[PDB]
């Protein structure tokens, strides 16, 4: 009967849900081909984030530091930016894009990033006359927002930089697609959907090849596939499809204001209805029919979920944490399969935006159970509520919440970022029809294993 | 002989850590303290095991003395004076390479 | 000689950081620069000073709140990244704390935000009464006086004890600075602020061991067998209050001389406790260390009984691995000390030839040690970077690399296997059993069917797919 938004009631954080803005800016940048982000700050701001990406993906990604040291903290760090850009350019001959990402240190000391970019542009034009390197200023102070906001800021700044340089050309006939912060498997699903619907689209950023092969020829293919050319062509698109309000919609709006490319923000496609509505929007903007192949994939997903919903899911209580577009989308998916998402945790200071999200209203009008949405949440909020008596049958969230579930003896499905404590999840779609099916089956299989380990009617797994 | 000294020096360099302490004064103390006990042990003299520092120089020295006797047949053949002479040359060489000509810029920092 | 790599032609200052050991050289003329400023934009492996204080040393403790005064990233980034178990359910790995610094705190100060966070942390976990507070980049820059806040909290809450560390990430050049600041503050402020019961004639501290995969708990089986009381472990499987008792020990045994030599040196200066450096990795090294400890205490026969049993249990397996690992080439790209603890121990005990080594943050002291113990024809790199790693692989062609997981995932593409040189694969790796565990992981890494499979191009009609025969000790 009531969906209530409330903030965390503590000033401090125990067990943060998200990383800081610069980490999200790094994630945006590593999806660009021939890009090495340069993180202007102390060394930990780079190295810890490279480790985080290795935890999620089990791969290396290249990011550099400006190595701020004590002298720059007293006199300013511009010379560290300028050196860092040239040392990148000189040692990586194919490098084309450097997002220059600020940190808490370099925001506090007020280094003039745009001034350093003018110096480096002059230096690079003189030293490498036949090269163009795009330097994008990315302002990501860590004392506001989160890696979610930092992702969105970097995407927007890179797009502004590159489209500023190339402007509007000939119509491409393509869609721009900003899926937000999703896995390689989600990108693979979207590419299939557009191919089956005969819709040309660029997916920003294209992270499919983050899951790179170990090849006979020892080649390294672990790269973003989105090129300068692909980003520049965004000016020429027929439309933008933005799937994530907090993860790239603001770039869709920028391209609408600058280049009159109409932006369509839709619910993030977690679950069946949200996928349906995404495909209807694609059909509306392109004039292309939804193919039979997607009716069939949808029907296969529904068939699978129907084996689970009333038998194993109905009336089971769920807590969900992760990025806001993921939390809100998964809550809607859960209700489609008769799960009851009673506790939604969103991890940053953007509550004044979340209060206006139309999906809150979609929950307030649908749910038959109270939902608490805690914004500015940490993961201690979850643990403390369980310790105070909250009864949960399932947790859905990323791997940094694992000990909460382990100790409480609650089954947990790993979703969102980072999912380092299970194998291969970055390759499994979560969005779309196949993604809904895969999520539902992870939920059931986690419950099934729990029933066996706890001897809770484990004999029932025979004739369902 | 120079060969015997070269044997002792190559052993200490590849095996021991006490010559590589954090400051000049500690390297000097250890080179003197350990190698004086080595001399005692290799010449059948009563080791000094009074103070905690003495006991520790004995412990380091015992490993080296046992290893030198096991590795180098000459160390059981040369006389007391010859052992002493070699160990004096070894102190000089260890001070030369770990202190006098070390470019380790922390060695004379007054504070730890 | 010193080496100018092709990838460093435009950063030629790197030549004084890279030594290739050649016959007959006076190594005093070729000591890498170390512990100097990083070059921006290189993809250096270095971390920050805050990491060296909280992640490496302080965060190991099993009963202490780790309050990171700063924005939430520094906290997020040092959580779910270490493998230092405890015997109390891994409290240290389950939790991290942040003051969640916001823009208003940059403007107006963060001292009241810290104070409030501290009391919240003690209120949320009423069984925990110890805390370390760390500064980070922006709380250092705005001048919050965390020692004065801690003083007020301890006045207001007399059942807690709080320690503070100033270690913003821009301090020093690397993690090394954090070690130093923490070590000296601890001995200045907290040693000899309580005492414990002495239950043995033989007492020691074990200084510079962080319980990676249970290393400290494995070594503790030796001290219990020998009847030695360990007053404090700095800091593996440790407690805040045990560290306040360090002055009581008769002997300080040091393994990590880089991170923790500082406090051993000050304990000797101030309390007369001798510093004994050992190697607690390496099979024959562990025997030497036990014999020195036992010679210091006058319990030599107890030491020889322990060594004999451990060799009877483990040496046959060690020698099985040596037969199969002899002549394999290894690289070690870690922080610094494991270079000099491992180069000669894998050579002696496993027949492995270490052909390239890189230290993130070692000092000239660490290079003295590793060059003294290391081979001719080996590369010794201070503050190595990613392009240098590729050029070095092309020069020395290692069969295995001991390094962190991200680099391990990079060199996998070149079909080179890795062992996690930091957090281990299947540890512990200290002690007699531990070196057998290290050898097993090395063996399974290199003699791995997947490596052979990856090299086959199925399109080549001249190629078949091989089968390899493995073994087990
Ligand atoms: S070098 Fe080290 S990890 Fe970096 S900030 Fe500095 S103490 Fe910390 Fe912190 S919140 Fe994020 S991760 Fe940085 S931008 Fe600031
Ligand atoms: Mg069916
Ligand atoms: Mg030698």
């Amino acid at each position: 009967a009531e969906v209530k938004l409330s903030p965390r009631d503590r000033e401090g954080i125990i067990n943060p849900m998200y990383d800081c803005q610069p980490a999200g800016a790094q994630y945006a940048g590593i999806g660009i081909k021939d890009c090495i982000p340069l993180v202007h700050g102390g060394q930990g701001c780079t190295m810890f984030v490279r480790l985080l990406f290795a935890q999620h993906f089990k791969e290396n990604f290249d990011v550099a530091s400006t190595s701020l040291h004590e002298e720059s903290a007293v006199f300013g760090g511009a010379k560290r930016v300028e050196e860092g850009v040239l040392v990148l350019a000189r040692r990586y001959p194919n490098l084309r894009v450097i997002p220059i990402i600020t940190t808490c240190s370099t925001e506090v000391i007020g280094d003039d990033i745009e001034g350093s970019i003018r110096v480096c542009n002059r230096a690079l034009e003189a030293e490498f006359p036949d090269r163009k390197i795009y330097l994008a200023p990315v302002h990501t102070p860590s004392f506001k927002g989160s890696h979610v906001t930092g992702y969105a800021e970097c995407v927007k700044s890179v797009f502004k930089t590159i489209t500023d340089a190339h402007g509007k050309g000939q119509p491409s006939g393509k869609l721009n697609v900003f899926p937000g912060w999703v896995n390689p498997g989600d990108v693979v699903l979207l590419k299939r959907y557009f191919k089956e619907m005969d819709v040309e689209a660029n997916i920003y950023m294209d992270t499919e090849d983050f899951d790179s092969p170990m090849l006979p020829n020892k080649s390294i293919e672990t790269h973003g596939r989105t090129t300068v050319e692909d980003i520049a062509d965004s000016a020429n698109a027929l439309a933008t499809l933005s799937l994530a309000r907090y993860e790239g919609n603001t770039t869709g709006e920028l391209l609408q204001k600058t280049f009159a490319v109409p932006n369509a923000l839709v619910n993030t496609p977690y679950g069946i209805k949200n996928t349906d509505d995404m495909l209807r929007k694609i059909a509306e903007v392109t004039g292309k029919e939804i193919p039979e192949s997607l009716v069939r994939e949808r029907g296969i997903a529904l068939d699978a979920l129907a084996d689970l919903a009333h038998m194993f899911f109905a009336n089971k209580k769920v807590a969900i944490f992760g990025h806001p577009d993921l939390v809100l989308g998964l809550a809607q998916f859960c209700m489609e399969v008769e799960l009851e998402p009673v506790l939604l945790l969103i991890g940053d200071d953007q509550g004044n935006k979340y209060k206006k999200d139309p999906r809150i209203e979609e929950l307030k009008n649908t749910a038959h159970f109270d939902i608490e949405i805690v914004h500015n949440a940490d993961l201690w909020e979850l643990e403390k509520r369980i310790n105070a008596g909250l009864q949960l049958d399932l947790i859905m969230g990323h791997s940094k919440g694992r000990y909460v579930a382990i100790e409480a003896n609650i089954p947990m499905v790993r979703v969102g970022f980072p999912t380092f404590d299970r194998a291969g999840l970055y390759r499994k779609p979560s969005i779309g029809y196949q993604g809904a099916m895969e999520l539902g089956e992870m939920i059931a299989n986690a419950m099934f294993a729990h029933m066996e380990y706890t001897r809770n009617k484990e004999w029932i797994l025979n004739t369902w | 002989s120079q060969s015997h000294l070269d044997d002792l020096f190559a052993y200490v360099e590849e095996r021991c850590l006490w010559q590589f302490f954090s400051r000049t004064w500690d390297r000097e103390e250890n080179i003197e303290g350990v190698l004086n006990q080595v001399g005692r042990l290799l010449t059948g003299q009563e080791p000094l095991r009074g103070t905690p520092q003495e006991r520790l120089f004995y412990a380091d020295a015992l490993a080296m003395a046992n290893d030198v006797r096991e590795r180098f047949p000459w160390a059981s053949q040369v006389n007391k004076e010859e052992i002493e002479f070699l160990l004096d040359g070894l102190k000089s060489r260890l001070v030369d390479v770990t202190i006098t000509r070390s470019t380790n810029r922390e060695l004379n920092h007054h504070l730890y | 000689p010193m080496v100018l790599l092709e990838c460093d032609k435009d950063i030629p200052e790197r030549q004084k950081h890279i030594y290739l050991k050649a016959p007959n050289e006076d190594t005093r003329e070729f000591l890498p620069i170390a512990n100097a400023a990083t070059i921006p934009g290189t993809l250096s492996e270095r971390g920050c000073a805050f990491c060296g204080a909280k992640l490496v040393i302080g965060g190991v403790l099993k009963d202490t709140i780790q309050m990171i005064h700063g924005p939430l990233g520094c906290a997020y980034d040092t959580w779910h990244t270490k493998r230092y178990p405890t015997d109390n359910g891994h409290f240290n790995m389950k939790y991290v704390w942040s003051t969640d610094m916001k823009e208003s705190h940059v403007v107006f100060g963060g001292e009241k935000r810290l104070e409030k966070s501290m009391h919240e942390a003690f209120d949320e976990m009423p069984d925990i009464k110890r805390m370390i507070v760390y500064t980070t980049c922006p709380t250092a820059l705005i001048g919050d006086d965390i020692k004065a806040v801690a003083k007020k909290v301890m006045k207001d809450r007399p059942d807690v004890d709080v320690f503070t560390v100033e270690c913003p990430g821009f301090s020093g050049v690397s993690q090394s600075k954090g070690h130093h600041v923490l070590n000296i503050g601890w001995i200045n402020e907290k040693v000899e602020t309580m005492e414990k019961e002495i239950t043995s004639e033989y007492t020691m501290n074990f200084i510079g061991d962080f319980n990676i995969q249970g290393d400290t708990q494995l070594l503790q089986t030796y001290w219990d067998r020998l009847g030695i009381q360990v007053v404090a472990h700095f800091t593996g499987n440790g407690t805040y209050d045990d560290l306040r008792c360090m002055h009581q020990a008769q002997l300080n045994v040091v393994n990590c001389a880089r991170s923790s030599g500082y406090i051993a040196n000050e304990l000797k200066k101030r309390y007369g406790i001798p510093r004994l450096d050992i190697d607690s990795w390496g099979f024959n090294y562990m025997a030497e260390g036990i014999r020195k400890i036992c010679a210091f205490f006058g319990i030599e026969e107890k030491g020889e009984e322990l060594i004999a049993e451990e060799y009877a249990k483990w040496k046959p397996k060690l020698d099985w691995y040596k037969e199969r690992l002899q002549g394999k080439k290894m690289a070690i790209w870690t922080g610094g000390p494991r270079l000099w603890h491992w180069t000669k121990s894998v050579e002696d005990d496993l027949g492995v030839q270490v052909v390239a080594m890189s230290s993130k943050f070692g000092h000239e002291e660490d290079f003295e040690k590793v060059i003294a113990r290391g081979k001719e024809g080996t590369y010794y790199i201070d503050d190595g970077n990613e392009l240098e790693f590729f050029e070095i692989i092309d020069l020395v062609k290692p069969d295995v690399i001991f390094t962190g997981p991200r680099v391990g995932e990079l060199v996998k593409k070149l079909h080179i296997p890795y062992v996690n040189g930091h957090g281990y694969h299947n540890g512990p790796y200290m002690g007699f059993e531990g070196f057998v565990n290290l050898a097993r992981d090395m063996y399974n890494a290199v003699h791995n069917p997947l490596r052979h499979l990856a090299a086959v191009d199925i399109r080549d009609k001249s190629q078949t797919t091989p089968v390899i025969v493995r073994g087990a000790a």
